[PDB]
């Protein structure tokens, strides 16, 4: 198991110079990224209110078979390239194709 | 695929969103959702399979 | 009287933590909760007494405010309108002095409003499960009876192919809430047009916009089916044809066009321009649905037609662009300074703040900020709301022994 | 039982006559399964992961 | 018998205002 | 694995819709239906069957 | 190249067309069915060729 | 963006926090 463990290390060190240039062309796709979405990510619990100043109060949910008054909350997407950290999380996600 | 009483993000009517869904396809995420869409499109599991 | 001169001198604010409004929100809970305070505003807590009149709790110390769940209530529109409506309270409390028979003295406001003298907590819709308050003052018929002058509508639904799925079921409860904004002395068809123009319904002409008839072009448009290519020539040149027809019954007024479609790459100039060169017949255009078609035309046929265009995105922005043409129609009335200033009675209805069968005494209120010191007068052009007041029909009664 | 009828099994494992019946196919399975088969402190790493 | 007055297509109407 | 997926949790004397869109069973380990309802005899299954 | 060029007009033609739910039709599309003659007579002369 | 819980298609992606799981968010 440890000569094992040793041909894995290898070949992480093998491939180590192109995970490094990996990571710099990534690095690079998430500023783009951010510079692109950075604080874009952002909706209201109703899709009508375009601003945090209109997503206060309550509204009308026309979405379970019963009509009732839901809060307005100015919340952010779960993946949402707010960052460079995020930027990469979310790039990765991506990458994935999840 | 406006049979769900609303068009999908990945469908095939104009030729972005087509280019689109096939690239989406070829990712291979989400192609058997796309899949049972375009089933139910053409009929459905009777006779668009 | 009163509210047009304390709105003349009102001074826009965007700040109320150093200014607290202070006011009784009707849907305030019971409960003395301390917390139950917007930032900008610090909320009454009344002292009910159990009025014979009236059949609730009734406050006459202060007027109670109702503001729809759909709409937030510490914003800066709802803020300002609160601050300058305290006047109406005081004149609320000097009306009611002079006459104890008065019921419910309202002024239904143009941002959602709405603030009736005697202080009541809300029908049964303050905080209940399954009780969702749906109540809007715009909506209610003794504002759209005050708020503009009788109808000629037609409503052109766009039933073409690119329509089916969302767009058509937006576009079906769109026009049962249009409808149900019409009175008895409005008149309305529905027409429908793919590539071919078509009443919806049994009616040829324009009807009288009663229940019955209302309820027969609800059941056309909710029996309707999208399939065929679009035709924006030969629908207007129907919807400028049946709002030629004078052998029936009208009120010869205010004749307009609902165009209720999605969008397209057609203009249709010289339809215009043959049938409506002098501007008679205005043409509200609503873009329904979740689409990415081009809106230019339809935003260009509402302004060369003396129109309005409203987006409708999703179920849920339906209620707010009924509301919104009528709030369109009214600058012929705002215009016309004291003429257009007349006590109108609406149909017997069932108040809301349940006391029965009442008919309410409808008068619009006028932003007169510059006048006689003229400045830009930008939205000068429209109310700033409607005042009512309710006589009871058993008040009625009890003048024929 | 909870293997009530897991010999359904069987009629179905028949079919790997034809897998025997077909020559590069099987020659290539028996290489790389011969191949997996001795590697397998490899797969006790992917296990022990 | 409908309403005798009613108010629309004045000339002072500032129709730029299509939103 | 053939015809399992079809029986639904269905509401009682409704003649309805399912609720939720996962087969179900009245057997120990299976899915079982809770809050009044049952499993019928047909629904199209997952993924419009 | 003048065969290239009208393939690749012929792509874009094809790129350009949009299909919608019941019937309805673009504007547009009767020009792109209307302009489908002139690719075939191209077609059809360079096949004569 | 439908809450959680709500009605949802796959393709939609309207699905705000989540994802569209057995026709609900
Ligand atoms: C009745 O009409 C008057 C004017 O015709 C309205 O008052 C004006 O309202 C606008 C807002 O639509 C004010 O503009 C705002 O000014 C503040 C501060 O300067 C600024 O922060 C905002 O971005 C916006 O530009 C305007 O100052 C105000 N007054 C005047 C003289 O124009 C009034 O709102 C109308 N009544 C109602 C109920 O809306
Ligand atoms: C190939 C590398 C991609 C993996 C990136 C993982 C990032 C995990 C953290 C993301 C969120 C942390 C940001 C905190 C900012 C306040
Ligand atoms: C550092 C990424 C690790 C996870 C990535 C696994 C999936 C990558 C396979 C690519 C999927 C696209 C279809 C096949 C064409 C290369
Ligand atoms: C030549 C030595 C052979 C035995 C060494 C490996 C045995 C353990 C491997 C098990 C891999 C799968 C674990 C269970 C799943
Ligand atoms: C020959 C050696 C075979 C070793 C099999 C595993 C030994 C126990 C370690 C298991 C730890 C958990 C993965
Ligand atoms: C508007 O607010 C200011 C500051 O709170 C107050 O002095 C004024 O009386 C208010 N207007 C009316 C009409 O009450
Ligand atoms: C009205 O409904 C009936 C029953 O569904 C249908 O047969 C008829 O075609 C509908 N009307 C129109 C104009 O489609
Ligand atoms: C109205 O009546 C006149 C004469 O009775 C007739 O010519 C016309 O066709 C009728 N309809 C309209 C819409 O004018
Ligand atoms: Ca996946
Ligand atoms: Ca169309």
């Amino acid at each position: 198991l440890k000569a094992v463990f040793d041909c894995v290390v290898n070949s992480l060190k093998n491939v180590l110079n192109i995970l490094i240039v990996y990571m710099l062309f990534m690095f690079i796709f998430a500023v783009i990224a951010v510079q692109l979405f950075k604080g874009k990510f952002f909706y209201c619990t109703d899709e009508s209110k375009e601003l945090e100043r209109d997503c206060r109060g309550q509204y009308l949910d026309y979405e379970k078979e019963e009509v009732e008054a839901q809060p307005r909350q100015w919340k952010k997407y779960d993946f949402h390239y707010d960052n460079v950290l995020w930027a990469l999380l979310t790039l990765f996600t991506v990458s994935t194709g999840e | 695929f406006n049979f769900q009483d609303e068009t999908p993000t990945t469908n095939f009517d104009t030729f972005p969103a087509a280019i689109l869904t096939v690239f989406q396809i070829l990712t291979g995420e989400d192609w058997n959702a796309v899949m049972y869409h375009g089933i139910e499109s053409q009929g459905g599991v009777s006779k668009g399979m | 009287l009163e509210a047009e001169k304390v709105q003349a001198a009102h001074q826009w604010r965007e700040d109320f933590a150093s200014n607290e409004v202070v006011y009784y929100n009707a849907k305030d809970d019971l409960d003395p909760e301390k917390n139950d305070s917007e930032p900008g505003s610090q909320r009454i807590k009344p002292v009910f007494i159990e009025d014979a009149n009236f059949g609730r709790q009734i406050s006459y110390q202060h007027a109670a405010v109702h503001i729809p769940t759909d709409i937030y209530e510490g914003s800066t529109i709802v803020l300002n309108e609160l601050n300058w409506t305290s006047a109406l309270d005081e004149v609320f409390k000097k009306n009611r002095e002079e006459d104890p028979s008065l019921l419910w003295q309202v002024f239904g406001s143009a941002t959602g409003l709405a603030r009736y003298y005697p202080a009541s907590p809300w029908v049964d819709n303050s905080r209940t499960p399954n009780k969702i308050d749906l109540y809007d003052v715009r909506r209610r018929p003794w504002y759209i009876q005050g708020a503009a002058s009788p109808k000629d509508m037609l409503i052109l639904v766009d039933v073409s192919g690119s329509v089916s799925g969302l767009t058509l079921k937006l576009i079906r409860t769109s026009v049962s809430e249009m409808l149900e904004t019409l009175s008895d002395d409005d008149f309305v068809n529905v027409a429908s047009f793919n590539s071919n123009a078509q009443d919806v319904s049994c009616f040829q002409h324009l009807v009288q916009a009663n229940v019955r008839n209302k309820k027969v072009l609800k059941d056309a448009v909710n029996n309707i089916t999208a399939k065929g290519i679009t035709d924006y020539k030969k629908g207007f040149s129907f919807a400028f044809e049946q709002l030629l027809n004078y052998n029936v019954s009208r009120a010869n007024c205010n004749k307009i066009i609902m165009l209720f479609t999605d969008g397209g790459e057609e203009r249709a100039q010289e339809i215009f321009n043959k049938y409506n060169k002098d501007k008679k017949v205005r043409v509200f255009t609503f873009s329904v649905g979740q689409h990415n078609y081009d809106r230019g035309p339809i935003q260009w046929m509402a302004c060369e037609n003396k129109g309005y265009y409203y987006e409708i995105p999703s179920i849920g922005a339906i209620r707010i662009n009924t509301q919104e043409y009528l709030d369109v129609l009214g600058r012929p009335m705002v215009l016309a300074g004291d003429k257009a200033k007349q006590v109108q009675w609406t149909n017997v209805y069932l108040d809301a703040l349940e006391l029965g069968l009442v008919i309410t005494g409808t008068l619009p209120v006028f932003n007169i900020t510059g006048q006689f010191e003229n400045k830009t007068n930008l939205k000068n052009q429209l109310i700033l709301g409607v005042m009512g007041v309710d006589v009871s029909l058993e008040d009625i009664k009890r003048l024929t022994p | 039982f909870i293997n009530l009828s897991f010999l359904r099994l069987f009629r179905a494992a028949r079919l790997i006559k034809l897998l025997r019946q077909g020559y590069t196919i099987r020659i290539l399975l028996w290489t790389f399964v011969q191949s997996f088969k001795a590697l397998p402190y490899v797969c006790l790493l992917i296990a022990m992961l | 018998k409908g309403p005798d007055v009613c108010f629309d297509n004045n000339v002072l109407e500032d129709y730029t205002d299509c939103g | 694995y053939m015809g399992k997926f079809h029986k639904a949790c269905f509401p009682n004397s409704t003649d309805a819709e399912p609720v939720g869109d996962f087969p179900c069973g009245k057997e120990a380990p299976a899915r079982l239906c809770e809050g009044d309802t049952e499993c019928r005899e047909y629904w199209p299954g997952p993924n419009f069957g | 190249y003048m065969i290239l060029a009208t393939i690749i007009a012929n792509c874009i033609v094809l790129a350009l067309e949009q299909h919608l739910p019941d019937g309805d039709k673009t504007p547009m599309s009767e020009r792109l069915d209307d302009t489908e003659p002139y690719f075939i007579g191209i077609f059809c002369f360079e096949a004569g060729i | 963006c439908k809450g959680k819980g709500a009605k949802c298609s796959r393709l939609m992606y309207d699905c705000c926090t989540g994802s569209c799981r057995s026709g609900k968010c």
